[PDB]
C-alpha cells in the first residue's frame, strides 16, 4: 500500500513476434509514510488499475498473490 | 529451353487444377478490426529445461 | 527523456507507415484473392527416368520395355490389355522418353472420346507433367481463337481431340503435320460403312 | 531454423 | 472501397503523371521540361516561338524554382484537370528522400494558393511496392536524373541503407552524341532539348543490353538522313552493370546496377535481407532497355550468397512499370485507410 506514481517504461515490441508498442512491465510507485519503494509489478494487472479510479495520489490495497 | 518451359507450365497447370486459406481468414478479422485492438501475450521464455513465462501486452495505437 | 521522446517519434512514424502498408497490402491480397477466384473457378531396355514424377509399377515398366522396339524398329502393333492397368500412363511414358532420348519434340495427337476429355489432361497432367496441353473446345467459336497460334509457333507439342470434332475440321487438321496418332477404344472404328475410315486415313 | 533465431532474439532480449 | 475522387500527382524528371484516383493508367503524361523566355506542355515543346530557356523544376531530384512547380500545378488543374482545385484531395509523390524544409515549403504553398481540402504525401517505393502488390521487397529505380536502390520493410524506406550513383539523364545524352559523331553528325539550352531528345528516341529504337561481358554484334539501321550502326549501340548500355566491362569510358571506379543493389542490401539489418532477396523490384524509364532485366537477373544470381533466393517481378514487358509510382498512388487512394490515416484540413492550422 501507500501513494501510487503510475508510470508504464516503454518497451520494444513482442520480440517472439514482429515490432510495435508494447509494456512488458508497470511499475507503480507505492509511497508510504516510512518512505518510497517502486513496485515492478506484472503488466497483466493494468486492466484492474484502470477498472479502479486509481489516478497518482491515492491509497491502493495491493495484494501479492 | 522449351523443356523447363513446358515443365513450369505444367505444374503450374498442376497446382491450379490442384487448388480445387486459413492466414487469409486471419487477415480478414484483422481487417474488421477497428484498430485500436490490444492483445494479451504471454510466452514462456527460459531463465525438463529450467524456463519462466513471460508477459506482454502490445498496443495497436496511441490512443489506448 | 529528450533522446527517448526523438526514439518514440520515429517509432510511432515508423508505425503509422507501417499500418498504412499493411492496410494497402491487404486490399491488394482480398483484389487478388477475388480475381484467382474468378479465374480458377532381343530386347534391349534401357529408359530414362528423367521428368517422370509420377511413380510406375513393374509389370507397367516391363510393357514399356516390350514396346521400346515400336519406334526403335518403327513398327505398329495394337495395345489390348484389360482396363484397369493405365494405358494412358504407358503413353505418357513413350512420349516422355522420345524426348529423353532424343531432342525431338514435334506436334502430337491424341484422339479422346467426349466424355474422356477432361480424364486424359488430368491424367497428363498428373503423371509426368512436363509437356504442353491443349483442348478443344466450342468449334464454333472457342477453337477460332485457339487456331491462331499453331502455324507458325509451336505453342504446344500434344493434342487431345475428340472424335466428333475432327469429322467438322479435316480440312484443318491434315494441314499440319503430325507424329503420333493415338486413338482409343477402337470399339466406334469397328465398322467400315462409317465415314471416319477416310476421314482419319488421309492424316 | 526460424523459430530458433526467433527465440534467439527472445533471450538476448531477456540479457537485455 | 471508398472513392472521393482524389487527383494523384507524380512530379517526374522526365514526365509528369497525373489523373484521377481509381484508373489503372495514368490519364496525362507530357514532358516536364519547363521552356521560359513560360509554356509547359507538348505544345511548348513544338511550338518554336522566341528565345525560350529549357529547365525543369526538379535538380538533382529536388524541387529548387518553385516557381516552375507552381506553373506547372496550375497549368495541370486548368488543362489536364479541368477542374477547380478545391474540392479535390491530392495525393503528391516525393522524392525517394525528401526534406523537412521542402515538404513543409509544399504543403504551405498548398494550403495556402489552392486550398486544398486534404493533401498526403509518401515514398516513391513504398508507392511501387503497393503497385506491385507486396510490402516487403527492394526497389531498384533509375529514372531520368538517378537511379536508386530503395529497401522497403512493410512499406517504409529505409534511410539507413540507401545508396546511389551518378546513372542519370546523362546516360547516353552526350556519351551516344559521340557515338554518333563517330560516323558523322530556340536558344543552346533548346537545342540540348532536341538532341536530348532525338538521343532518347534513338535509345528506345535500338539501345539494347547484352547478356554477358561486351561481345561482337551485327549491325542495325534506322533513320533520324539513314545510318547503318554496327554493334556500338550494344557498348554503352554496358556500364549500367559492371565497370571493368567499359574500361575506357567509365572512370576508375563505378557503382554498377548489380553493386548498387550489392550495397544497398548489404548496409540493411539482418532478420530482412532474406526477404529483400527474395522480393526484388526494378523501377524507372532505363530499365525499359532491351534485355535489360534479363542481364540484371542473370549476373544478380552470381552475385548472390548461398540459400539466397532471388525472385524478380517479370513486368519489364509491359510499359507501365514506369508508372509503377503513379499506379500505387492512385490504388492508394482507394481504401479505408484513406479517411483513418491521413491529413484533414485542420491539421496544420
Ligand atoms: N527523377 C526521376 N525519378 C524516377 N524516375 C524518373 C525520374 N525522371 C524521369 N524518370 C522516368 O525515367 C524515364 C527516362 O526516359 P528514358 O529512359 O530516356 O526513355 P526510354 O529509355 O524509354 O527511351 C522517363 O520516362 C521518366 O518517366
Amino acid at each position: 500500500e501507500g501513494e501510487v506514481t503510475e508510470l508504464t517504461p516503454c518497451e520494444t515490441e513482442n520480440p517472439m513476434g514482429g515490432y510495435g508498442k508494447t509494456i512488458s512491465h508497470v511499475i507503480i510507485g507505492l509511497k508510504t509514510a516510512k518512505g518510497t519503494k517502486q513496485l515492478k509489478l506484472d503488466p497483466s494487472i493494468f486492466e484492474s488499475l484502470q477498472k479502479e479510479r486509481v489516478e497518482a495520489g491515492d491509497v491502493i490495497y495491493i495484494e501479492a498473490n | 529451353l522449351l523443356r523447363e518451359a513446358k515443365i513450369t507450365e505444367e505444374l503450374n497447370l498442376r497446382s491450379l487444377e490442384t487448388y480445387e486459406a486459413d492466414k487469409k481468414k486471419q487477415v480478414h478479422k484483422k481487417r474488421k478490426c477497428p484498430g485500436p485492438i490490444i492483445t494479451y501475450h504471454s510466452v514462456t521464455v527460459p531463465l525438463p529445461p529450467a524456463r519462466c513465462s513471460r508477459t506482454f501486452i502490445t498496443f495497436s495505437d496511441d490512443a489506448t | 527523456r529528450e533522446e527517448r521522446g526523438k526514439k518514440e517519434e520515429q517509432s510511432r512514424l515508423r508505425r503509422i507507415a507501417a499500418s498504412t502498408a499493411r492496410e494497402i497490402e491487404c486490399f491488394w491480397s482480398n483484389i487478388e484473392q477475388v480475381v484467382e477466384i474468378k479465374l480458377r473457378v532381343t530386347s534391349v531396355k534401357f529408359n530414362a527416368p528423367s521428368l517422370l514424377y509420377g511413380a510406375l509399377r513393374d509389370y507397367q515398366k516391363i510393357g514399356l520395355d516390350w514396346l521400346a522396339k515400336l519406334y526403335r524398329k518403327n513398327l505398329n502393333g495394337i495395345l489390348a490389355d484389360e482396363a484397369g492397368l493405365g494405358k494412358t500412363v504407358q503413353i505418357i511414358a513413350f512420349f516422355a522418353h522420345l524426348a529423353c532420348n532424343e531432342g525431338n519434340w514435334g506436334p502430337h495427337l491424341v484422339v479422346v472420346r467426349s466424355c474422356n476429355i477432361l480424364k486424359w489432361e488430368l491424367e497428363l497432367k498428373r503423371w509426368c507433367p512436363g509437356l504442353k496441353i491443349l483442348s478443344y473446345i466450342g468449334s464454333h467459336r472457342e477453337l477460332k481463337a485457339k487456331r491462331q497460334e499453331w502455324a507458325e509457333p509451336n505453342s504446344f507439342h500434344v493434342c487431345i481431340t475428340s472424335y466428333t470434332q475432327f469429322f467438322r475440321g479435316l480440312t484443318a487438321f491434315t494441314r499440319v503435320r503430325w507424329k503420333c496418332l493415338v486413338i482409343d477404344e477402337m470399339q466406334r472404328v469397328k465398322g467400315m460403312t462409317e465415314r471416319h475410315w477416310e476421314a482419319v486415313f488421309t492424316l | 531454423n526460424s523459430e530458433d533465431a526467433v527465440m534467439t532474439a527472445v533471450r538476448a532480449w531477456e540479457f537485455w | 472501397g471508398d472513392e472521393v475522387g482524389a487527383l494523384v500527382f507524380d512530379i517526374g524528371s522526365y514526365t509528369v503523371r497525373a489523373g484521377y484516383a481509381g484508373e489503372d493508367c495514368p490519364k496525362v503524361d507530357f514532358p516536364t521540361a519547363i521552356g521560359m523566355v513560360y509554356y509547359i506542355d507538348t505544345n511548348a515543346l513544338r511550338v518554336p516561338r522566341e528565345n525560350m530557356e529549357a529547365i525543369s523544376p526538379l535538380k538533382n531530384g529536388m524541387v529548387e524554382d518553385w516557381d516552375s512547380f507552381q506553373a506547372i500545378l496550375d497549368h495541370t488543374y486548368k488543362m489536364h484537370v479541368k477542374s477547380e482545385a478545391s474540392l479535390h484531395p491530392v495525393l503528391m509523390s516525393e522524392a525517394p528522400w525528401n526534406t523537412r524544409a521542402k515538404r513543409e515549403k509544399l504543403t504551405e504553398l498548398m494550403f495556402e494558393h489552392y486550398n486544398i481540402p486534404a493533401f498526403f504525401l509518401c515514398k516513391t517505393a513504398v508507392l511501387t511496392a503497393f503497385a506491385n502488390g507486396r510490402s516487403t521487397g527492394l526497389i531498384l529505380d533509375s529514372g531520368a536524373t538517378h537511379t536508386t536502390a530503395i529497401p522497403v520493410h512493410d512499406g517504409y524506406v529505409l534511410q539507413q541503407g540507401i545508396v546511389k550513383s551518378p546513372l542519370a539523364g546523362d546516360f547516353i545524352t552526350m556519351q551516344c552524341r559521340e557515338l554518333f559523331q563517330e560516323m558523322n553528325i530556340v536558344t543552346r539550352s533548346w537545342h540540348n532539348y532536341m538532341c536530348n531528345c532525338v538521343i532518347q528516341d534513338f535509345q528506345a529504337s535500338v539501345l539494347q543490353v547484352s547478356d554477358s561481358t561486351y561481345d561482337e554484334q551485327v549491325a542495325a539501321q534506322m533513320p533520324t538522313y539513314n545510318c547503318d550502326f554496327g554493334a556500338e549501340r550494344l557498348k554503352i548500355p554496358e556500364g549500367l552493370f559492371d565497370p571493368s566491362n567499359v574500361k575506357g569510358l567509365s572512370g576508375n571506379t563505378m557503382l554498377g546496377v548489380s553493386h548498387v543493389v550489392t550495397t544497398s542490401v548489404g548496409m540493411c539489418d539482418i532478420d530482412i535481407r532474406p526477404g529483400l532477396y527474395g522480393s526484388v523490384i526494378v523501377a524507372g524509364g532505363n530499365t525499359l532497355i532491351q534485355s535489360f532485366t534479363d542481364r540484371l537477373n542473370r549476373e544478380l544470381s552470381q552475385k548472390t550468397p548461398p540459400s539466397m533466393r532471388l525472385k524478380l517481378i517479370a513486368n519489364n514487358t509491359t510499359v507501365e512499370r514506369r508508372f509503377s509510382s503513379w499506379i500505387g498512388g492512385s490504388i492508394l487512394a482507394s481504401l479505408g485507410t484513406f479517411q483513418q490515416m491521413w491529413i484533414s484540413k485542420q491539421e496544420y492550422e
